[PDB]
């Protein structure tokens, strides 16, 4: 029997099987509802859409998401979104699998016990476990020793590893992530003429975030040089016609998460993060963390955010270190690859909470061991 | 009289009434007649004092009683009273002193390889074997064929002919008359069918092994079909696990599959000059890794040989062409260079000479191939996303790249085989002659033999299962009141650690998945999760002068040694995808036949395991017959055979094992008459109640008195 992987995000459902290459099931963890009357009577309607079908009836729905910083907020909409997931999206029966969710370090425990009750309750998997998004990462980059920032929709945090062993005083967690540079971004475009309020439109602008923005190597000189010519402009379309033009929001938005003072945050920089991370550490295993800065999730996809990173993390190390920023073409899926990995290990099949387990303990065993 | 019927083969079949009534009366004592072991004979007949031509003083528990003069020169060992090696090993080579080739043990028809023309097959007088039961008939493989024949017309079942494959000689002249003999009883000869389309398969599938110089490295399955009342219909072959990882990586003193060597001969220039190919074998890496020429077989005659049976066979001009181009890529691949990026981690290619030759050769674009095998494509959902890819994993691409290649290649080949042989109406049953390399037990043993005695534990277990069913009935007929726990399950389902998913198998593919795993990581899982608590498994006693072994399994065959240095790197199997999407739209026609047909996880021992499961489960539906033929010695003088090297093939063979298997239940089985006239020397019953021997060492049912191994022996 086939165990399922279902790294859950704040912005992206991805499912699958243990043992593939890539998550079968990638669609917009959001659940929609009408807003509006309805008056063509006999039509079929639904009583809220999920997933990317709420995504091509953008225009009359609410959207909403249950995931808002790494924590499950909307029991009920979350338990929508692992129902459609499970029987629309990979079309299996939750009783004969084993199901590997996935989770942020730093978060209420009260999200993981939920969790474990919701499925052995409602769903009666067999097995299940939570592992951390950065273990997996670790798993999927192929080694064993390093720094791993994983930046999602949600959070941003740091998990260095050595030879296997966390060091869980070093993991360093912080509050902005995808979601609050598309609200940066749909607030400094409002500055050009161009207003978005609505959450669709806030789907466009992140589409438009996606598409055009790129982290500026030396943010001051290159600011100057899109205020000297015009040759940092690019045209992009909204799904009405009516084209747009922007030009240093390209790389004002996601500047934020190295200067996050920009949306009236106090924290630092993800590179001072690292390297405050990597200097928490034990002075002897700081060289191995050094090299081994990996890079993940879907906000560290940025052009020319590795270039930045090592140039920030180079001027802040001593002159000696070997700064080496790791970033594969494919980073945006490692957590959910390390988990497949994971997953398919023999070894592990030993870690399942099985579903006696949870009978004879209750839903404070997720933690307590395991 | 019931035996002068077999015209010049009689003397070579049965011994006559004289010379068996006055070899059955040798004056032999009890007590002072045994076998002590030995170093260059490893046994040797003795009178604890002892002579031979030298003298020996051993412990008084390790020697064994010869068997009496009584069971000399027994067809069937298992109806001896002193089961031991040596008893069966002298049984054997004073059968084939006295010549006499075959002899029964139990259910095996051992045959012995004689190298000198016997008449023992030559007219239909001695193919008149037609409705002669094993019981009656001397012991013949025709017995065993014509046993086979008549089972499947009387219940109609499936059969199987399981024959020795590890031996060099004589088990393909085994092959060919059975077939001979089943084309003759129910009568462009089906046998010279067979035999046309063999070299191809040896230029495919044969490779030269230290211990041969021509191994079949697959498991050929002749099936031949009959009609629905029993006439001869067309024959199918069907191969099973083939060692591919062979095409990549050869161990010291061997080579990969013939065809290689044999296009670079330069016999043909006009291949070399097609397939851009020099003939210097050391200039491509996948062929050149061990040795590059043997002394024992020409390759220029064994080319012309392979061409003209390609000729033979339905292949049409561009049919051959694109076999060759096709094994010149595969050579070209293993010659492929790449490069670290500059301060990156990524494969870049640095010289696409050997890129060029391959693409063209295959009919691809040579960037389209570079950039496949460095950025390979993935499928995220429902859009697609590049991946990257270091030095080591395009080389291990590459790698499985050419294994799935020469593997479809041959499997294509097998299949325009059986066509070319296919001919007749529908048909209902089958005899099928599976033949199979056998247990290995070398000084350096690896994966691969590894995987072979995995192979043949799974075969060794079936055959004592069967025996464990015929015993059942056979006990039962007699109503012999006596049941004995399952012998094929219950005792080598232990040594199958292999398979079940904590053992050796299982945790070498972790370590394959698991990131920056090693030799050392792999040595000390299995010691962690084995050593102590599994009886089986062992550490070796390395002595300072022989190979370094690194865990120890106790077989049915012995206690093997095995050296997992490498095993990691050649238990993967990560396969392309986005190349194998190039291969299916290539310009010559028989890439894009082999390819025609909501993957970085393929190792070597999972699809060995699967095509063992399903090679099982074709033998499983049927009903098995066990055939062993032995090499008496290696400097092929007819009549005389080596001791320890029959002693080391009738250990691999699995003789022993059924012999050792036998001597638990009740192996001397006697009928009334013969036990009541013999020894009334003073109904049964009454004549046995007389002597103080014993109550449990005896059974009787149904006109036949059983007798545990060593109760005749005192008689
Ligand atoms: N090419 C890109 N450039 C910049 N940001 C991107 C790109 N692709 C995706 N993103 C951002 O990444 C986020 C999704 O990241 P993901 O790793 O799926 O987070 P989660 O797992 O929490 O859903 C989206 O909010 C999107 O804004």
């Amino acid at each position: 029997t086939t165990a399922l992987v279902c790294d859950n995000g704040s912005g992206l459902v991805k499912a699958g099987f243990a043992g593939d290459d890539a998550p079968r099931a990638v669609f917009p963890s959001i659940v929609g509802r009408p807003r509006h009357q309805g008056v063509m009577v006999g039509m079929g309607q639904k009583d809220s859409y999920v997933g990317d079908e709420a995504q091509s009836k953008r225009g009359i729905l609410t959207l909403k998401y249950p995931i808002e910083h790494g924590i499950i907020t909307n029991w009920d909409d979350m338990e929508k979104i692992w129902h459609h997931t499970f029987y629309n999206e990979l079309r299996v029966a939750p009783e004969e699998h084993p199901t590997l969710l996935t989770e942020a370090p730093l978060n209420p425990k009260a999200n993981r016990e939920k969790m474990t009750q919701i499925m052995f309750e409602t769903f009666n998997v067999p097995a299940m476990y939570v592992a951390i998004q950065a273990v997996l990462s670790l798993y999927a980059s192929g080694r064993t020793t390093g720094i791993v920032l994983d930046s999602g929709d949600g959070v941003t945090h740091n998990v260095p590893i050595y030879e296997g062993y966390a060091l869980p005083h070093a993991i360093m967690r912080l509050d902005l992530a995808g979601r609050d540079l598309t609200d940066y971004l749909m607030k400094i475009l409002t500055e050009r003429g161009y207003s978005f309020v609505t959450t669709a439109e806030r789907e466009i602008v992140r589409d438009i975030k996606e598409k055009l923005c790129y982290v500026a190597l030396d943010f001051e000189n290159e600011m100057a040089t899109a205020a000297s010519s015009s040759s940092l402009e690019k045209s992009y379309e909204l799904p009405d016609g009516q084209v747009i033009t922007i030009g240093n929001e390209r790389f004002r938005c996601p500047e934020t998460l190295f200067q996050p003072s920009f949306i009236g945050m106090e924290s630092a920089g993800i590179h001072e993060t690292t390297y405050n991370s990597i200097m928490k550490c034990d002075i002897d295993i700081r060289k191995d963390l050094y090299a081994n800065n990996v890079l993940s999730g879907g906000t560290t996809m940025y052009p020319g955010i590795a270039d930045r990173m090592q140039k920030e993390i180079t001027a802040l190390a001593p002159s000696t270190m070997k700064i080496k920023i790791i970033a594969p073409p494919e980073r945006k899926y490692s957590v959910w690859i390390g988990g497949s990995i994971l997953a398919s290990l023999s070894t592990f099949q030993q870690m399942w909470i099985s579903k006696q387990e949870y009978d004879e303990a209750g839903p404070s065993i997720v933690h307590r061991k395991c | 009289a019931q035996m002068a019927d077999f015209g010049a083969a009689a003397q070579y079949l049965r011994k006559s009434e004289k010379e068996r009534l006055e070899a059955q009366t040798r004056p032999f004592d009890i007590r002072t007649e045994c076998f002590v072991p030995d170093d260059k004979e490893e046994y040797v007949k003795a009178k604890a004092e002892t002579e031979n031509g030298k003298t020996v003083t051993i412990k008084e528990d390790q020697v064994m009683q010869q068997n009496p003069p009584k069971f000399d020169k027994i067809e069937d060992m298992a109806m001896l009273t002193f089961l031991h090696e040596p008893a069966v090993l002298y049984n054997l080579k004073e059968r084939y002193a006295a010549w006499m080739i075959y002899t029964y043990s139990g259910l095996f028809c051992v045959t012995v390889n004689p190298y000198k023309w016997l008449p023992v097959y030559n007219a239909e007088v001695v193919a008149a074997y037609r409705g002669k039961k094993r019981s009656e008939a001397p012991p013949h493989i025709f017995s065993i064929s014509d046993n086979a024949y008549q089972y499947m017309l009387t219940d109609r079942e499936n059969q199987s002919i399981l024959i020795t494959g590890e031996s060099g000689a004589g088990k393909t002249v085994n092959t060919k008359r059975v077939i001979q003999y089943f084309a003759s009883i129910a009568a462009g000869t089906l046998e010279d069918q067979i035999i046309q389309a063999n070299p191809a398969l040896e230029a495919f599938g044969n490779a030269k092994t230290v211990r041969n110089d021509n191994s079949s490295r697959f498991g050929k399955f002749i099936r031949i079909h009959f009609g629905a009342t029993g006439k001869l219909a067309s024959a199918d072959i069907e191969t099973y696990l083939l060692e591919k990882s062979r095409v990549i990586f050869q161990l010291k003193a061997e080579r990969n599959y013939h065809i290689f060597y044999q296009i670079l001969s330069n016999k043909k220039p006009e291949l070399l000059d097609m397939l851009l190919v020099t003939n210097n074998p050391y200039d491509y890496a996948f062929v050149s890794q061990g040795e590059v020429s043997v002394a024992s077989i020409d390759d220029s005659e064994e080319l012309l040989a392979t061409d003209s049976a390609f000729d033979v066979l339905s292949f049409t001009a561009e049919e051959k062409a694109g076999v060759y181009k096709l094994t010149g890529a595969i050579m070209h691949y293993g010659n492929m260079k790449f490069k670290q990026k500059q301060r990156e981690e990524q494969a870049e290619p640095d010289g696409t000479e050997d890129a060029d030759k391959s693409a063209y050769l295959m009919g691809l674009n040579s960037a389209d191939l570079l950039k496949g095998l460095c950025h390979p494509q993935v499928k995220v959902g429902n859009e697609y996303v590049t991946k990257g890819q270091s030095v080591q994993q395009v080389y291990y691409s590459i790698g499985a790249l050419a294994k799935s290649v020469y593997e479809k290649m041959f499997n294509w080949m097998v299949t325009r085989i059986n066509a070319t042989l296919e001919t007749k109406q529908p048909r209902q049953y089958f005899i099928g002659v599976l033949d199979i390399a056998g247990f290995e037990i070398f000084d350096f043993n690896s994966f691969e033999q590894l995987c072979i005695n995995f192979t043949n534990e799974k075969l060794q277990q079936f055959f004592n299962h069967h025996m464990f069913v015929l015993e059942q009935e056979e006990y039962k007929k007699e109503g012999i009141e006596w049941e004995f726990i399952d012998f094929g399950m219950d005792l080598q389902a232990c040594i199958d650690l292999i398979e079940k998913p904590m053992g050796i198998m299982s945790i070498l593919e972790e370590e394959c998945m698991f990131p920056k795993a090693s030799d050392m990581t792999f040595k000390a899982k299995l010691y962690d999760n084995h050593l102590g608590k599994s009886n089986n498994f062992q550490k070796p006693r390395n002595v300072k002068g022989k190979q370094e072994a690194h865990f120890s399994l106790v077989h049915y065959a012995g206690t093997v040694d095995y050296n997992i240095m490498g095993w990691l790197e050649k238990n993967k199997d990560p396969l392309n995808e986005t190349v194998v999407g190039l291969y299916q739209k290539s310009s010559l026609k028989l890439m894009a036949t082999l390819f025609s047909t909501k993957s970085s996880f393929q190792t070597v021992s999972a699809l060995h395991r699967e095509n063992l499961n399903k090679l099982m489960t074709n033998l499983k539906t049927t009903h098995p017959h066990f055939v062993r033929c032995i090499i008496p010695n290696e400097r092929k003088a007819p009549g005389v055979m080596d001791n320890p090297l029959v002693m080391h093939q009738l250990r691999c063979n699995g003789v022993l094992e059924g012999i050792r298997i036998c001597r638990k239940g009740f192996p001397n089985r006697i009928l009334y008459g013969d036990f009541r006239q013999r020894y009334r020397i003073l109904g049964a019953e009454k004549l046995l109640g007389s002597l103080d021997i014993d109550h449990n060492q005896y059974k009787f049912g149904h006109t036949k008195v059983f007798f545990k191994a060593g109760l005749l022996g005192l008689l």
